[PDB]
């Protein structure tokens, strides 16, 4: 099978800075015909791939003239030349000169922006919830950059770590931020049996954390 | 208009046969240059090229599954079909048709979701983030669910934007996930703000009213 090699596997861009993508090929793509079938995608996030750039060069009806392909033989470049934040996603290279036909095992592209402190929540159980027997408390960064972020839960002041399920969204499509949500999770006699709940990021955008709590 | 959809069983057990269609319009088989494939892509991973049929017929299959393969066609219809025979866990993939002109792939369908297993399916609970029971955060929290995906929108997608849905965690056989809005003040509560759930799996289309108090 025709192997195809993507560099890098991961890149940060900051906006309007170019970006390269190289692509490899174990054997020649050059069809007998005598075309190249080299062709980049896009997948964004919760989206199917999306075409870009055929047969190595040719910029596909919609695409912004930002994209552009280029390299023979069995090396191949995908070029943003001016970063964009809705160009956020995993590229994908495909050869369709060999069957198998074979894909790159892909470059996420990541958005490098100014840094920004995330817009913290708190969100009691519902009274839905607390007739089923079950209490879940949940708590939610907004729009942090960078992604790295810690999340505390304190019960009655005293720190809890069982029950907690942490969940971060994908980069934003307009302002390149990231979101996640910390979901502390209880039983009704259990969530009954305590007053104070708190929650609190940090983030490397203050060394003093973000705290939200409510009483009951 | 070029589109293509796809669909499946959303759950299968393993060792019986997959059986996927994709459905399409804007073009035509039978009309020539033009074919129809099938890609598909695990969790996180990446993506395999299964098959393909041609305008002539001619199937091209990847070798590595080859022999449980089988597409088909029905150009009066403007279908295509892909079967696969005795799934394992292996199978679990989100599975996608595309039209090939020529050269490639261009368009690519929403994908189907498919996951391999035992298990019963099982519909999400959805409950109100309400803060708490200038712009104002809420969200809906969608547990128990089996198998994946689930589809989240806001006021029947007519609220798009301010909308972060975090990606689904599984724990004890089970998802989760939750979708939260930031509207404006004036807003909510004085206009209504509604989740729309949908899990195709168990045949679900739920909503949830952002009530405060």
């Amino acid at each position: 099978d025709v192997v195809m090699t993507q560099t890098p596997l991961s890149l940060s861009v900051s906006l309007g800075d170019q970006a390269s993508i190289s692509c490899r090929s174990s054997q020649s793509l050059v069809h007998s015909n005598g075309n190249t079938f080299l062709q980049w995608y896009l997948q964004k996030p919760g989206q199917s791939p999306k075409l870009l750039i055929y047969k190595v060069s040719n910029r596909f009806s919609g695409v912004p003239d930002r994209f552009s392909g280029s390299g023979s033989g069995t090396d191949f470049t995908l070029k943003i030349s001016r970063m964009e934040a809705e160009d956020l996603g995993i590229y994908f290279c495909s050869q369709t000169t060999h069957v198998p036909w074979t894909f790159g095992g892909g470059t996420k592209l990541e958005i490098k922006r100014a840094d920004a402190a995330p817009t913290v929540s708190i969100f009691p159980p519902s009274s839905e919830q607390l007739t089923s027997g079950g209490a879940s408390v949940v708590c939610f960064l907004n729009n942090f950059y960078p992604k790295d972020i810690n999340v505390k839960w304190k019960i009655d002041g005293s720190e809890r770590q069982n029950g907690v399920l942490n969940s971060w969204t994908d980069q934003d499509s307009k302002d390149s931020t990231y979101s996640m949500s910390s979901t502390l999770t209880l039983t009704k006699d259990e969530y009954e049996r305590h007053n104070s709940y708190t929650c609190e990021a940090t983030h490397k955008t203050s060394t003093s954390p973000i705290v939200k709590s409510f009483n009951r | 208009q070029i589109t293509l959809e796809e669909s499946g069983p959303g759950i299968l057990q393993p060792s019986q046969t997959l059986s996927l269609t994709c459905s399409f319009s804007g073009f035509s088989l039978s009309s020539s240059a033009m074919s129809v494939g099938w890609i598909r892509q695990p969790s996180g991973k990446g993506l395999e090229w299964l098959a393909h049929i041609w305008w002539n017929d001619d199937k091209y299959y990847n070798p590595a599954l080859k022999s449980r393969l089988t597409v088909s066609k029905d150009s009066s219809d403007n279908q295509v079909f892909l079967k696969i025979a005795s799934v394992v866990t292996a199978d679990t993939a989100t599975y996608y048709c595309a039209r090939i002109p020529g050269f490639g792939f261009d368009y690519w369908g929403q994908g189907t979701t498919l996951t391999v297993s035992s298990a019963t399916t099982t519909a999400p609970s959805v409950y109100p983030l309400v803060p708490g029971c200038s712009s104002v955060t809420l969200g809906c929290l969608v547990k128990g669910y089996f198998p994946e995906p689930v589809t989240v929108k806001w006021n029947y997608g007519a609220l798009s934007s301010g909308v972060r849905t975090v990606s689904s965690v599984l724990q004890s056989g089970f998802y989760s996930l939750s979708s939260l809005v930031t509207v404006p003040s004036s807003t909510w509560p004085s206009q209504t703000v509604i989740c729309n759930v949908a899990h195709p799996a168990s045949k679900t289309e739920l909503i949830k009213r952002i009530e405060p108090r």
